[PDB]
Parts: structure tokens; C-alpha cells; sequence
């Protein structure tokens, strides 16, 4: 009978969760070793452990059918059993799973191993994306130099793995269908536990899109004054290599040439960080300080002993794309970051430490609940702190911003600088998964795969490649997450919900009042706030034990993902920018790009 | 868990 079985099932879950944590620890260790030190030996080891764990997962999914779990009284037990039925890639036949793993590591290792030749010196061909190529993209204002580095990187990180990417799509689709999702798109979307999630995002994106259009138009206007009309047209998409980022995902690196008020202060603390002798260790210690100041959890000794916070100086290949790692024991959490002493990197440190804090907050939960309420929640945590860290308020406290006068013009500069990160990123993030969804769903013929990518980048972001591309090129995998098979919608969700978290944290901290001119949202610092920290504790400690609206409710009493908070943050900028574009007769919108030949 |  069922009452006796449900008692038996509870004990089954308790043991199985612990077993899964321990087995995942072993896989995670091998994945960490490979990412920290890319070799054929470490690749083989990583993939073989994964194959072994996949086999065990198959038996787990099979064993769930021995329990009448859908009949149980406990919502908690049912939720745990449902999580265990979800096999993902592990649903694939043994041989197919091994091939997928080989395909995945081929793409990630290709990306990580990319090296290009110096623009000025064809002798020197050891320039990696991080830091050599990214240094040029962010700092050079030589448009032909920029175009050279763009072409070299995309050819090597993108085009080189076309055939591998094609097989990856095939096996991803096969895995999804074995789990009875239509495609990998539905498999990914399942993490949000909401059958209207795509529509919800379309609705939020549509509300914020007009503001992006205004920012786009103004940036294009300002770039025309810098580079001239031969380089930048008034009516066409912006040549993406001029935007200070390899993927044009955020434009803050060109703030010095596009800022609303160039005679007024623009916050860029990198030089002061260097002058004051900042190190990666110091930056991580400061991040730790921020969390503990909020009455949240101190980094454990294992973090300091085991993390990699600087790029290794030996010859070795590794993945430098910053990541945070949970090892599923107690207090074994780590970051791998090729840390540089810059303002942007100080934000990255806090972002990654946001993941770490989430790990620590839910490590007491059963294994299946030791993950984010949804993938967007995990990406949001550290960004909430980074929003505070970025304020003139906070940066003056820590002595990184000197002689700053916060008048109306300086406020617009700072709001615009933030928007160059936060608003600009939204269409970018949406396209990363719109693209992959369309391939997963079989909506694009293989003959049209590359221009389908650039079509989306044009349609949503109004950017284009510096040179003519065709179906001979394959540019999508030049973005880390695409080569590494990391879902990207999490970041769109994050950039929306992080403002919901920030607004509420600021209100709880007594740092934001919409009717008090002295407490604007865009200068809120939650440092030292135990009240803000309590909200984080309430939400993060839940892990994935409840559907995400319950996790949001625990933070601030709300249950709905909403664009209200992000729009509220940028409202003063919207008012000023709409008026400034009219004043300057700024053309808005763009013609269809000519940069991808069919 | 990776950076954007
Ligand atoms: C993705 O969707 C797939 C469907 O599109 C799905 O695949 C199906 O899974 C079913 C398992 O639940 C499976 O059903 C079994 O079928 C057996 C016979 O099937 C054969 O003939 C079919 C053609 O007629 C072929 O297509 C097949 O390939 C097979 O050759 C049955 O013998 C079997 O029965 C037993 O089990 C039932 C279920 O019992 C349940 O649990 C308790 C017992 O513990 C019961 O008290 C309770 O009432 C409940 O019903 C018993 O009732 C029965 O007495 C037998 O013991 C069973 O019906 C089906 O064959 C399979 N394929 C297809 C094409 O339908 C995948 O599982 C989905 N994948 C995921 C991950 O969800
Ligand atoms: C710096 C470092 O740890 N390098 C290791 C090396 O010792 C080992 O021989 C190799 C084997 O794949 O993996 C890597
Ligand atoms: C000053 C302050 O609010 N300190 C809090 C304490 O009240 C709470 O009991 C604890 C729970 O972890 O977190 C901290
Ligand atoms: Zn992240």
C-alpha cells in the first residue's frame, strides 16, 4: 500500500541524494582538473568519469519507476523524484553519450587554445583572447587593427568547429527527444518551470526595446563623430568591432568616447586600483568583505587553498573564462578566474563570488535541491552586489574614486555607463538562445546556419561584422558559451531579475526612496546591510527546493518576473536621452545589414 | 557557473 511506500521512498531519496553528491564530486574534480590544465590525458579522464556517472543516472531514472511517486502526498518527495527522472544527455545510448562528450571537449578546447599573430608583428603568434586580444579590442581606436583581430579570432574560435557543432546539435536533439522534449530548446526551458516563459520574456523585452533603440542611435551618432562617416553610417547597423567588446555584448569600454558629458567625471577606477597596488587576492578579499558585511557567509579555507585567481605563468593551456565551482561536499567551493586589476574585473569577482555564496547557502539541502531556483537566479546574485560596488557612493568609501562631484551631468554619465552594460546586453543575450533554439528546433536549414546568426544579431542588436561574412564562415562558436554548451537565457533572466533584487535590497537597506531626492536607486550601496543580507539568506538557502516564484517571494514578497525595476532604475536616463536625441536630430533604427552573403 |  501507498502510505508504507512513501515512508520507504523518503529513506530511498535520503540515501540516493547523498550518493549522487559523492559521485558528482568525483566528476566535478576531473572537470576542474581539465579546465585548469588542458591535456589529452585530463580530457580522457574527465569524459570517462562522466560516462560512468551517466550510466548510474540511467539506473536511477529506471529505479524511480519502482515508486508510485506521482501518487504521493508530499509535494517535496514528488518534486525530488521528478528531478531524478530528468536524465538530460545521460539518456543517450552509451556510444552516443561518449561521442557527445568528445564533441563538447573538442569545441571547448579549440576555443581555449586559440592564438593569433600580432597585427604589427607576424613573428609573434602567441596572442590569446585573454588577455592579449581583449586588451586590443577594449583599448585600440584603430578601426583596421580592430577589424584584423576580429577576423582572426572569429575564423579560429568560430569557423574551425563547424563540423563539431553540427554533430553537437544532432546529439543534443537526440538526447532531448529521449527525454521526450521536442528539442534542446524545450529541455533548456524546462529549468524555468513555466510554460509561458518565452512569451513573458518577449513581453519584457518589447517594453525595454525602445530604450535600447535610443542608446543605439546615440552611440552610433557619437561613433560617427569619432571615426567619421566612411567607418560608421548614420542609417546602417553599427560595425561591431568599434564597440569595445569581441561580441559587442556590452559597450562600456568605449564610454570615454560616447559619454553624454565628456567634461564631467566618468567613473573608471582601474588606474586607481593599480596606483594603490591592488592584486587579485585583494579583490577577492574585498568581495568576501562585502558578503560578510551583509551578515552573509565568509569564504571557507578550501576556497583560498584551492581556487585559481590568476592566469598560470607556465606554458599550460586552460579555460580562462571565469567560473565558480561547487564540489558538493561541505565548504569545498572554488573559483577559477584569470583575474586582472581593472574595474570590470572587480565586478566579475563579485559576480563569481555570488555563485559561491549561493553554493554555501544551500549546501545543507538534499543534492537535487543544491542548485539555483532557476538558472537566472544563480547569475543574478553577484550582479546585485556589483551594481552597489559600481556606485560613486561605494567607490568613494573604498578610496577608488577621488574628487567626484555628483551633479546632474555626472549622474547622466554614470547612468549611461551602466546602461552600456545592462541595457545593451539584453538583445545580445536574447539572440544567443534564439539562435540555438532555432537550430535545436530544426527551423534553419544547415545551408543557412551562419547568416541566421548574423540576421538575429542585426534584427535585435543593430550590429554587424566589420567584414563581409558568408556560409563559408561559422561565427556563433566564437562566443564562449556557444562552444562550451552553456545555456544563455539565464543571463537575460538575470539582467531583468537582478534589478528586482537590487531595488528590494536597497529599500530594505534604507538606501532607496522614490520620493527622496537624496536616495536615488542608481546611487544605492547595500554594503554593511544586514537587512539586505537577511533577504538573500531567506532566498538562497532554499536552493531549488521550491519553484522559483516561491524563492522570489522569500526575498521580497513578489512572485512575478518583471521589467518594472530595471525601467525604474533607468527612467532618469530615458527622459534625458529621448530629449538629447531629438535635440541632436539623431537617427533611430537601422537598415538590414549587407555583411552576410547568402 | 560562468560569467556572461
Ligand atoms: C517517452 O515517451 C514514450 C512513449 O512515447 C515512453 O515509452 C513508453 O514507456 C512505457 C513505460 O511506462 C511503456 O509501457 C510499457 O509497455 C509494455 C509493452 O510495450 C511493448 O509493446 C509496444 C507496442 O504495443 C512497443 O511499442 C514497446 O516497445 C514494447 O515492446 C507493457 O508490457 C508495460 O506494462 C507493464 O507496466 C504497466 C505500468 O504499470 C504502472 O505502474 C504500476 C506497477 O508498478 C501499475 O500498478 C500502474 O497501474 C501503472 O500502469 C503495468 O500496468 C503492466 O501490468 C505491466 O507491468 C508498459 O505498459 C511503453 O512501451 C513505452 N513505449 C511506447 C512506444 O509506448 C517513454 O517512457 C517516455 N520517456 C520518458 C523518459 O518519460
Ligand atoms: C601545471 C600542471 O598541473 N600540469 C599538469 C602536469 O603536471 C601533468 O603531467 C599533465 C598530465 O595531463 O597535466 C597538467
Ligand atoms: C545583526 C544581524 O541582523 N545579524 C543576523 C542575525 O540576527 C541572524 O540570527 C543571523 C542568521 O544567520 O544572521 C545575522
Ligand atoms: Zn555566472
Amino acid at each position: 500500500a501507498l502510505v508504507k511506500e512513501e515512508i520507504q521512498a523518503k529513506e530511498y531519496l535520503e540515501n540516493l541524494n547523498k550518493e549522487l553528491a559523492k559521485r558528482t564530486n568525483v566528476e566535478t574534480e576531473a572537470a576542474w582538473a581539465y579546465g585548469s590544465n588542458i591535456t589529452d590525458e585530463n580530457e580522457k579522464k574527465k569524459n570517462e568519469i562522466s560516462a560512468e556517472l551517466a550510466k548510474f543516472m540511467k539506473e536511477v531514472a529506471s529505479d524511480t519507476t519502482k515508486f508510485q511517486w506521482r501518487s504521493y502526498q508530499s509535494e517535496d518527495l514528488k518534486r525530488q523524484f521528478k528531478a531524478l527522472t530528468k536524465l538530460g544527455y545521460a539518456a543517450l545510448p552509451e556510444d552516443d553519450y561518449a561521442e557527445l562528450l568528445d564533441t563538447l571537449s573538442a569545441m571547448e578546447s579549440n576555443f581555449a587554445k586559440v592564438k593569433v599573430c600580432d597585427y604589427k608583428d607576424s613573428t609573434k603568434c602567441d596572442l590569446a583572447l585573454d588577455p592579449e586580444i581583449e586588451e586590443v579590442i577594449s583599448k585600440s581606436r584603430d578601426h583596421e587593427e580592430l577589424a584584423y583581430y576580429w577576423r582572426e579570432f572569429y575564423d579560429k574560435a568560430g569557423t574551425a568547429v563547424r563540423s563539431q557543432f553540427e554533430r553537437y546539435v544532432e546529439l543534443n536533439t537526440k538526447a532531448a527527444k529521449l527525454n521526450n522534449f521536442t528539442s534542446g530548446a524545450e529541455a533548456w526551458l524546462d529549468e524555468y518551470e513555466d510554460d509561458t516563459f518565452e512569451q513573458q520574456l518577449e513581453d519584457i523585452f518589447a517594453d525595454i526595446r525602445p530604450l535600447y533603440q535610443q542608446i543605439h542611435g546615440y552611440v552610433r551618432f557619437r561613433l560617427r563623430k569619432h571615426y567619421g562617416d566612411a567607418v560608421v553610417s548614420e542609417t546602417g547597423p553599427i560595425p561591431m568591432h568599434l564597440l569595445g567588446n569581441m561580441w559587442a555584448q556590452q559597450w562600456s569600454e568605449i564610454a570615454d568616447i560616447v559619454s553624454p558629458f565628456p567634461e564631467k567625471p566618468l567613473v573608471d577606477v582601474s588606474a586607481e586600483m593599480e596606483k594603490q597596488g591592488y592584486t587579485p587576492l585583494k579583490m577577492f578579499q574585498m568581495g568576501d568583505d562585502f558578503f560578510t558585511s551583509m551578515n552573509l557567509t565568509k569564504l571557507p579555507q578550501d576556497f583560498w587553498d584551492k581556487s585559481i585567481i590568476e592566469k598560470p605563468t607556465d606554458g599550460r593551456d586552460l579555460v580562462c573564462h571565469a567560473s565558480a565551482w561547487d564540489f558538493y561536499l561541505t565548504d569545498d567551493v572554488r573559483i577559477k578566474q584569470c583575474t586582472r586589476v581593472t574595474q570590470d574585473q572587480l565586478f566579475t569577482v563579485h559576480h563569481e563570488l555570488g555563485h559561491i555564496q549561493y553554493f554555501l547557502q544551500y549546501q545543507h539541502q538534499p543534492f537535487v535541491y543544491r542548485t539555483g531556483a532557476n538558472p537566472g537566479f544563480h547569475e543574478a546574485v553577484g550582479d546585485v552586489l556589483s551594481l552597489s560596488v559600481s556606485t560613486p557612493k561605494h567607490l568613494e568609501k573604498i578610496g577608488l574614486l577621488k574628487d567626484y562631484v555628483r551633479d546632474d551631468e555626472a549622474r547622466i554619465n554614470q547612468l549611461f555607463l551602466t546602461a552600456l552594460d545592462k541595457i545593451v546586453f539584453l538583445p545580445f543575450a536574447f539572440t544567443m538562445d534564439k539562435y540555438r533554439w532555432s537550430l535545436f528546433r530544426g527551423e534553419v536549414d544547415k545551408a543557412n546556419w551562419n547568416c541566421a546568426f548574423w540576421k538575429l544579431r542585426d534584427e535585435y542588436s543593430g550590429i554587424e561584422p566589420p567584414v563581409v561574412r558568408s556560409e563559408k564562415d561559422f561565427d556563433a562558436p566564437a562566443k564562449y558559451h556557444i562552444s562550451a554548451d552553456v545555456e544563455y537565457l539565464r543571463y537575460l533572466v538575470s539582467f531583468i531579475i537582478q534589478f528586482q533584487f537590487y531595488k528590494s535590497a536597497c529599500i530594505k537597506a534604507g538606501q532607496y526612496d522614490p520620493d527622496n531626492v537624496e536616495l536615488p536607486l542608481d546611487n544605492c550601496d547595500i554594503y554593511g546591510s544586514a537587512a539586505a543580507g537577511a533577504a538573500f539568506h531567506n532566498m538562497l538557502s532554499m536552493g531549488a527546493s521550491k519553484p522559483w516564484p516561491d524563492a522570489l517571494e522569500a526575498f521580497n514578497g513578489e512572485r512575478i518576473m518583471s521589467g518594472k525595476a530595471i525601467a525604474e532604475y533607468f527612467e532618469p536616463l530615458r527622459v534625458w536621452l529621448e530629449a538629447e536625441n531629438i535635440k541632436n536630430n539623431v537617427h533611430i533604427g537601422w537598415t538590414t545589414s549587407n555583411k552576410c552573403v547568402s | 557557473y560562468i560569467h556572461p
